[PDB]
RNA sequence: CCCGUCGCUACUACCGAUUGAAUGGCUUAGUGAGGCCUCCGGAUUGGCGAGAAGCUGGUCAAACUUGGUCAUUUAGAGGAAGUAAAAGUCGUAACAAGGUUUCCGUAGGUGAACCUGCGGAAGGAUCAU
RNA sequence: CGGCACCUUACGAGAAAUCAAAGUCUUUGGGUUCUGGGGGGAGUAUGGUCGCAAGGCUGAAACUUAAAGGAAUUGACGGAAG
RNA sequence: CAGCCGAGCCUUUUUUACUUUGAAAAAAUUAGAGUGUUCAAAGCAGGCCUUUGCUCGAAUAUAUUAGCAUGGAAUAAUAGAAUAGGACGUUAU
RNA sequence: UAUCUGGUUGAUCCUGCCAGUAGUCAUAUGCUUGUCUCAAAGAUUAAGCCAUGCAUGUCUAAGUAUAAGCAAUUUAUACAGUGAAACUGCGAAUGGCUCAUUAAAUCAGUUAUCGUUUAUUUGAUAGUAUACUUGGAUAACCGUGGUAAUUCUAGAGCUAAUACAUGCUUAAAAUCCCGACUGUUUGGAAGGGAUGUAUUUAUUAGAGAUGAUUCAUAAUAACUUUUCGAAUCGCAUGGCCUUGUGCUGGCGAUGGUUCAUUCAAAUUUCUGCCCUAUCAACUUUCGAUGGUAGGAUAGUGGCCUACCAUGGUUUCAACGGGUAACGGGGAAUAAGGGUUCGAUUCCGGAGAGGGAGCCUGAGAAACGGCUACC
RNA sequence: GAUAAGGGAAGUCGGCAAAAUAGAUCCGUAACUUCGGGAUAAGGAUUGGCUCUAAGGAUCGGAACGAUCAACUUAGAACUGGUACGGACAAGGGGAAUCUGACUGUCUAAUUAAAACAUAGCAUUG
C-alpha cells in the first residue's frame, strides 16, 4: 500500500530471534543487506539478547557507533544490520570473533572461534554467468559477487572467501558424499553426508543426507548448504552438537545425565 | 484517467464486477503519439521507476537496414504507403511500428555504387577490389526497379511512441511480394 | 488454407532469411516432445510452445476437449471429486480452462490434452497445448 | 361435549380509487467543472534559446435535469379476514346408528351451523350365511 | 414356477392397535426417489405459471397458542345388540 | 521354540480415484516438555559457595481440502487385437 | 459426567413441543463490593457531524554561514568554535485508525515472472580516441509596501553550493571501412575516418547457464533535441629531489553507469466462500470469447484501437437478488460427528464526507498533498 | 392571412379557434389483453455540403484467377459552416380515466352522423 513498510510487529517477526512477546509492541526490522529478513540476525539482537553485552537498543547503538562491530571484516554501525548464515562477527575489544552458524535446535548459535578461522568464510554458489566485457561471476548466498571464478565452480557449489581481499581460496563441488548443513526447512541446521540426489525438473531437486548417527533425512536443494569434502572434515567448525538431532526423549535423558 | 486494469471487464462467464476500488497509479494508460513526417519535435515522458520515453510527435529522418548487404543508414522518410492495423494510418502518415513506408534510396544507391562500381577513375587495386566484390553485386529485381524511383519500401521496426525513433529496415524476399501485392491489389 | 492469410507479413521475428525459408523452433523441456509439424512446418504462430516465443513454465494440466470452435483455442473440461467432509463424501464438480493449440497439433472435442501454463496470452487463455490423446 | 353465522372490545396482517407519498442504488439522453495530453500562441528574458496567460482538438470524467429500472418504508374512504376476550343472541352440525352413519372430491342451494345430487372411502353400525 | 389372498406362531418389530412385513433397525450402513419437523393463522395473502371458467400447481409472514394429537385402559352414557 | 513385519531368488513370471511416507508449510492462540512467577492466571525464564564467571534452556505435536515428491496395487473406474489399419524381428530383407 | 426433569389423562403408554438446566474471548442492565496480579473498552445504532490542543520532522569533522547572533583570540587576512534564518538532501507512501464497499472479488494454502519496475542496503563495475578548476541566477538578509482577514506575498538592492546549466585532461597497441599512389597476378601503401558506456533498429556467434528461450555475453552496420566515464567535502599531512607553491600520496563524506543482492511492487496458476429458482438462462449496441497488427504500460494481457471470425458461462446452479458479509490465523460450545461466531492486539485488502482527476517522487491515483464538482 | 415582450386557459358552457407535433435512420417503449394487439405507446439521438473508403453483380476465357461491361442502395471516415441541414414543399400532439356502442358498415339530399339502424353471435316461432 503506497511503498514499503518500515516497522516489524513483535509478533510477526521470526520466530528464531527469540523474542519475547511482552517487552513492547515493535521488534527490529532488519536493514536491507547481504542476507534476506526473515533468515538474518541484527546485530542489535545479536548484542542485546544475545550476547547481552547491551542492555537496551540505545545502549546497542552506543556500542556500534564506537566502531566495534565488524562483520566480515568490515566496520557496521547499523544497529539492525543484517548478519546472516557463516558470517563473522568481530569485536576486538573484547578480542572474540562469531560466526552465525546454525544450531541443531533452528537457532543461530553464538559460536565463538578463532582468529585464524575468523579470516575466511564460506559462501553458497547462488549463480554463475558472465558480467560485462564477457568476464564471468559467481554470486554466493550472501549477495558478494566474485569475479574470475575457477571455471570449474558451478552453482550448489561452495567456494571459501578470503574475506579480507574477497577472493576465493578454494571451493567444494556439490556431489555425494560431500558434508552438508541444512539452511531451511525443519532439518534446519543437521549435518551429513548427501546420499542421493533426486532431481525433478520444473520443481525441487531433493537431496537425501545422512547423519553421523546415520540418520537420513530428506531435505530441499535450496537448503542444502555444502560444508565440507567429507565426513568429519568440515571446513568451518561447527557449534556444539555438530548438528546430530537427537529426539526429545534422548534430549531428556541427556540433560538428567548431565545435571546428575 | 486511462486505466490498464481488468476490473472494469465483465467475466469469461459475462458476469459484470462490482467495482473493487479506485483507479491504481500503477495501472495508467497515456495517450499515442500518433508521430507525424515533419520537422523533428520529440517529448519526453516520465515513466515509473524515474524512468524516460520519447514521445516522436513528429520526425523526419530514421536509421534503415539493409539486411542482405548488412549495412544500415540514416535516411529521409517520404511516406506512410501500408499500414496492416488501420488504414486511417495510412491516410494520415501516422508512424508506428510494423507501417509501411517510403525512405529516400539516395544513402544505400550512394553505398551500393561506391562498394560494387555498377549502377541501379579508380586505382587498378580498386577496380580488383571492386572485381572481387562483383557477382555478389546483383540484386533483386523488385528492388532494383525501385531505385529508378528514388525511393525504397521499408517497414518500422522500432516503436515511434516509445522510443522517438521510426527506425525499420528495406523490404525483400517474399515479404516484400506480399506487400507489393497489398499495394496493387 | 494459407498461411499468409493476414493484412500483414507472418513470419518469426529476428529469423533473417538471405535472398543472396529458414524456420526457429525449440524443444519446451518437461520431456514433451517437439511435433515434427512444428520443425518441419510453415505456420507461424507467436504463441506456440515449440515455434512461438511463449515459454512452458507453472503447472501441467490435464483434460477432456470440450469446444474447438475459436481459432487456434481450446476448451478444456477438468473432472474432479470435491470432498465434503461432513457428510465424508464427494460431490462431482468441473472447471473450464481456456487453452491455446497451435496448428501442430489436430484436436477434436473429445480429446485428451495436456496443456503447459505460459504467460497470459489472452484475456483467459494461460495454458497452451503441449500433449494430444485421440479420444 | 360441542359447531357456525350475528353482537361488544382489542390487536395483527391483507385488498383498495388516490396515474398516493417518502428514501437509497444503477442507468438512457441532454448539459458538463477540472486535471492530463496535444495544438498554436508569445507577457518578458537570456544571448537562436528558455518561456507565462491564453487557444485548437482529444482523453479521463465529477455533477445536474429528464426518463427508465431496481430496492426499502408509508398514508388511504371503503371492503374483506384472522386471533384474543366473555361465554351474549339464534339454532343444534359433530361425538351414541348423535337420532338422516360419518368423511373425501366436485357442483348447486341457503340466516348460521349446514342441506342436496354424482362418484368414492371405512377412519362403520357388517371382517360372516 | 409366477400371481390374488388367507390361517397359525411371534424368532423379530412396535406406543399400542397390530405387522411374514410394519422383521433382518444403538449389535444403528444393499440401491435410490419423494415427503415431515408442536397446534392454529393456512393451502390463506402475495408473486409466478397453467386453465374458457370453476379452479390446479408453486406458496409465505405478522400475530396467536400449551397443548393439539396417536393407541390402548377403567368407568359413565347411547333414541345399539344380547 | 513359536509369533509379528521385512527382504531376495526359484517355480512358464494408458488415465485416474484411494491410501502410505516426505518436502515445504509465520507468530500469537490450542495441546504439550522444562522451569517454586511466595501459589496461581501467566511469563520464558532460570541454575550453580556467591563467582571480575561458569552454565541447561527458549522443546515437541496438531493443521489439512488443494498443489508438489513418494511407496503400495486390494477396492472402484478407464484404454487396448474383431472388416485386424494388431504385436515382435534386439543384428530380418 | 457420552445424564436429563416438569406440563395434555380419571389413570396408562406414546408422538410432540413448551418450560426447566449449564457455558459464552457475550453484550446490556439491576443490586452489592475489602485486598493482590492481569486487563478489554464509541465495533453493533450514525464510514453521522465536529469546537480546541497535539499527532512529522530532520545536521554530522565531512553540501551552502559576512546573522549587522553568541564566544575567544588563534596554527590562521578567504574561511576555521558554537550557532538561529534560509537554499540543498532525505523523510513525510511508515505508523495509527476503521470495516463502509466487496460473494471467484478479498483471502488462504500453493505457484509463476523465460512477463516487469524497484529509492535504499550489501557485492562488483567505467584510462576510449579555460584544467592551478567554467558561467549566471535565487533564497535567507536590508528596506519600500498592499489586504479586514491565511503558513498570501509584490517591487528594488546583495550573495553561495553535492542547487541550476555547461565543459577538458590518458596508456600501449590492435582491428575494421574508404582509399590518392604503387606493386603489377593481386600484394604494399600515404592520407582520412570508428572504437568506452547508454539508446533504437537490422544482421551474425552463442556448436557458459536453464527442464526449456530469440537467455547471459560477444560481433558487424548505423542511429540519438546524447545517458555518464567526479569542476564536491573533512581530517591528517607523508615521500622524491630536478628544492620549483615542482612531482607525487593516507584514511574517510557524498555521488555515479551497469549487473547482482536486499527491502519491495505489479500482475499471476490450481483448489476452496453464507442464504436465495417467488432468480433459468446470461454475455455480446457501446468488448462479450478468440485471431492478426498496432498503441499504451514498468511489463503480460481486449488493457485500448482497427480488421476479422462467432464465440464464452450454465441444473456439477451460470446470471440476478440478499447479507443486520472485509477474508484468514482464530473464538464459544463441545463423547464423536457437529452448530454458532470472528468490527476487534497478527497477516492480507480497502477507505479517509461522496465521487473524479492529478503533481512530486523509487514508491501515492496520497487526502494530518493539490484541483474540480456534490 | 401573418406576427407579437412576460405570463400560459386566469378566457369560455366548453381549449371553440389557433399553436405545438410531423419525413427518414437508429435507440427505447407501460398498464391492460380476446395473445392477435395496445404501438408511431410514452420517451430520446441524428439529418446539410464537400472529399473519400468499403460492400452488394453480369457476360466471356480450362477459374480461389483474368478480360470487358454495368444499376443505385447501404454502411463508415475526414474536412467544412454565424450549430445550420425532412432548411421551401410535404407532414401524428401525447398521456391517466369515466359513460356508451363490440368492431368495419348505414340513415334524417336542405338545421340532428349519434349512444340511433345494421351486423356477426345467441334464442324463440311456423
Ligand atoms: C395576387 C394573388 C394573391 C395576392 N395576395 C397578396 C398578399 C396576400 C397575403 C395573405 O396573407 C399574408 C393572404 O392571405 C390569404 C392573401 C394575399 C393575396 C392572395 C392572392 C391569391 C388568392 N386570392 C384569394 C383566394 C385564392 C385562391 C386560389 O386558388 C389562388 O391560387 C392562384 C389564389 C388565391
Ligand atoms: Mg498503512
Ligand atoms: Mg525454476
Ligand atoms: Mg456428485
Ligand atoms: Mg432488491
Ligand atoms: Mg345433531
Ligand atoms: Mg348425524
Ligand atoms: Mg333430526
Ligand atoms: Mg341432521
Ligand atoms: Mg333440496
Ligand atoms: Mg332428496
Ligand atoms: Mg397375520
Ligand atoms: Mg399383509
Ligand atoms: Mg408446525
Ligand atoms: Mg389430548
Ligand atoms: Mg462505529
Ligand atoms: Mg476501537
Ligand atoms: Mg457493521
Ligand atoms: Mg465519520
Ligand atoms: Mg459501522
Ligand atoms: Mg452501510
Ligand atoms: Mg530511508
Ligand atoms: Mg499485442
Ligand atoms: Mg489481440
Ligand atoms: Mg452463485
Ligand atoms: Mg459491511
Ligand atoms: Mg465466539
Ligand atoms: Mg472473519
Ligand atoms: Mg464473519
Ligand atoms: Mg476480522
Ligand atoms: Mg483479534
Ligand atoms: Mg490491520
Ligand atoms: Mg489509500
Ligand atoms: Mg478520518
Ligand atoms: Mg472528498
Ligand atoms: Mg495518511
Ligand atoms: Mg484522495
Ligand atoms: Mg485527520
Ligand atoms: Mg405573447
Ligand atoms: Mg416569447
Ligand atoms: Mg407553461
Ligand atoms: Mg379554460
Ligand atoms: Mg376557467
Ligand atoms: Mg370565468
Ligand atoms: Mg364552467
Ligand atoms: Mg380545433
Ligand atoms: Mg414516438
Ligand atoms: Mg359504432
Ligand atoms: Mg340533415
Ligand atoms: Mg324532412
Ligand atoms: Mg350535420
Amino acid at each position: 500500500a503506497r511503498g514499503p513498510k518500515k516497522h516489524l510487529k513483535r509478533l510477526a517477526a521470526p520466530s528464531h530471534w527469540m523474542l519475547d512477546k511482552l517487552s513492547g509492541t515493535y521488534a527490529p526490522r532488519p536493514s536491507a543487506g547481504p542476507h534476506k529478513l526473515r533468515e538474518s540476525l541484527p546485530l542489535v539482537v545479536f548484542l542485546r539478547n544475545r550476547l547481552k553485552y547491551a542492555l537496551n537498543g540505545r545502549e546497542v547503538k552506543a556500542i556500534m557507533m564506537q566502531q566495534h562491530v565488524q562483520v566480515d571484516g568490515k566496520v557496521r554501525t547499523d544497529t539492525t544490520y543484517p548478519a546472516g548464515f557463516m558470517d563473522v562477527i568481530t569485536l576486538e575489544a573484547t578480542n572474540e570473533h562469531f560466526r552465525l552458524v546454525y544450531d541443531v535446535k533452528g537457532k543461530f548459535a553464538v559460536h565463538r572461534i578463532s582468529a585464524e578461522e575468523a579470516a575466511y568464510k564460506l559462501g553458497k554458489v547462488k549463480k554463475v554467468q558472465l558480467g560485462k566485457k564477457g568476464v564471468p561471476y559467481v554470486v554466493t548466498h550472501d549477495g558478494r559477487t566474485i569475479r574470475y571464478p575457477d571455471p570449474l565452480i558451478r552453482a550448489n557449489d561452495t567456494v571459501k572467501i578470503d574475506l579480507a581481499t574477497g577472493k576465493i581460496d578454494d571451493f567444494i563441488k556439490f556431489d555425494t558424499g560431500r558434508l552438508v548443513m541444512v539452511t531451511g526447512g525443519r532439518n534446519l541446521g543437521r549435518v551429513g553426508v548427501i546420499v542421493h540426489r533426486e532431481k525433478h525438473e520444473g520443481g525441487f531437486d531433493l537431496v537425501h543426507i545422512k547423519d553421523a548417527l546415520e540418520n537420513t533425512f530428506v531435505t530441499r536443494l535450496s537448503n542444502v548448504f555444502v560444508i565440507g569434502t567429507e565426513a568429519g572434515k568440515p571446513w568451518v567448525s561447527l557449534p556444539k552438537g555438530k548438528g546430530i538431532k537427537l529426539s526429545i526423549s534422548e534430549e531428556r535423558d541427556r540433560r538428567r545425565a548431565q545435571q546428575g | 484517467g486511462i486505466s490498464r486494469d481488468s476490473r472494469h471487464k465483465r467475466s469469461a462467464t459475462g458476469a459484470k464486477r462490482a467495482q473493487f476500488r479506485k483507479k491504481r497509479k500503477f495501472e495508467l494508460g497515456r495517450q499515442p503519439a500518433n508521430t507525424k513526417i515533419g520537422p523533428k519535435r520529440i517529448h519526453s515522458v516520465r515513466t515509473r521507476g524515474g524512468n524516460q520515453k520519447f514521445r516522436a510527435l513528429r520526425v523526419e529522418t530514421g536509421n534503415f537496414s539493409w539486411g542482405s548487404e548488412g549495412v544500415s543508414r540514416k535516411t529521409r522518410i517520404a511516406g506512410v504507403v501500408y499500414h496492416p492495423s488501420n488504414n486511417e494510418l495510412v491516410r494520415t502518415n501516422t508512424l508506428t511500428k510494423s507501417a509501411v513506408v517510403q525512405i529516400d534510396a539516395t544513402p544505400f544507391r550512394q553505398w551500393y555504387e561506391n562498394h560494387y562500381g555498377a549502377t541501379l577513375k579508380r586505382s587498378r587495386k580498386v577496380e580488383r577490389k571492386l572485381a572481387a566484390r562483383s557477382g555478389a553485386a546483383a540484386i533483386e529485381s523488385a528492388v532494383d526497379s525501385q531505385f529508378g524511383s528514388g525511393r525504397l519500401y521499408a517497414v518500422i521496426s522500432s516503436r515511434p511512441g516509445q522510443s522517438g525513433r521510426c527506425d525499420g529496415y528495406i523490404l525483400e524476399g517474399e515479404e516484400l511480394a506480399f506487400y507489393l501485392r497489398r499495394l496493387t491489389a | 488454407l494459407t498461411v499468409q492469410s493476414e493484412r500483414a507479413f507472418q513470419k518469426q521475428p529476428h529469423i533473417f532469411t538471405n535472398p543472396k525459408t529458414k524456420r526457429w523452433y525449440k524443444d519446451v523441456g518437461l520431456g514433451f516432445k517437439t511435433p515434427k509439424a512444428a520443425i518441419e512446418g510453415s505456420y507461424i504462430d507467436k504463441k506456440c510452445p515449440f515455434a512461438g516465443t511463449v515459454s512452458i513454465r507453472g503447472k501441467i494440466l490435464t483434460g477432456t476437449v470440450v469446444s474447438t470452435k475459436m481459432h487456434r483455442t481450446i476448451i478444456i473440461r477438468r473432472d474432479y471429486l470435491h470432498y465434503v467432509p461432513k457428510y465424508n463424501r464427494y460431490e462431482k464438480r468441473h472447471k473450464n480452462v481456456a487453452a491455446h493449440v497451435s496448428p501442430a497439433f489436430r484436436v477434436e472435442e473429445g480429446d485428451v490434452v495436456t496443456v503447459g501454463q505460459c504467460r497470459p496470452i489472452s484475456k483467459t487463455v494461460r495454458f497452451n497445448v503441449l500433449k494430444v490423446s485421440a479420444g
